[PDB]
């Protein structure tokens, strides 16, 4: 009854990057960060300390 | 009431502007820098002239 369900999303900068380069602006990841996930799961994202606004947290984010 | 004065208007004006248009952004840190310098009986009139803001949006982002 206290389990979890982790989703883990490694180098969440890259493809924010590469989706820029070829002339996109959403990457799947923007999208998936402010949507609403139901109870018993956990997102967690990694970056680059100077790379981070590339994927814009809303404020109810912790860092 | 709060211990720490300030801190809930933090978070409020940052909220407030997570969810405007992305023209908005730069007008809301004009009403906030001329807010922050002018004598305290301030009539819109000037307000506006010095800001370019229209008088509607100075009221419903105060409301």
């Amino acid at each position: 009854p206290l389990a979890v369900l982790c989703i883990i999303i490694d180098a969440a900068d890259n493809a924010q990057m590469a989706a820029e380069e070829i002339g996109e602006t959403r990457s799947f990841i923007k999208d998936l960060i402010r949507e609403k996930l139901p109870d018993g799961v956990c997102l967690v994202a990694l970056c680059r300390p100077y790379r981070r606004e590339l994927l814009d947290p809303p404020p109810e984010a912790l860092t | 009431v709060e211990d720490t004065i300030g801190e809930v208007l933090e978070k409020s004006i940052a909220r407030l502007r997570d969810t405007a248009g992305i023209s908005e952004r730069a007008q809301i840190d004009t009403i906030c820098s001329a807010l922050a310098i002018l004598r305290p009986l301030i009539p819109l009139s000037v307000l506006s002239a010095i800001s370019g803001v229209a008088g509607s949006a100075i009221k419903s982002f105060a409301l």
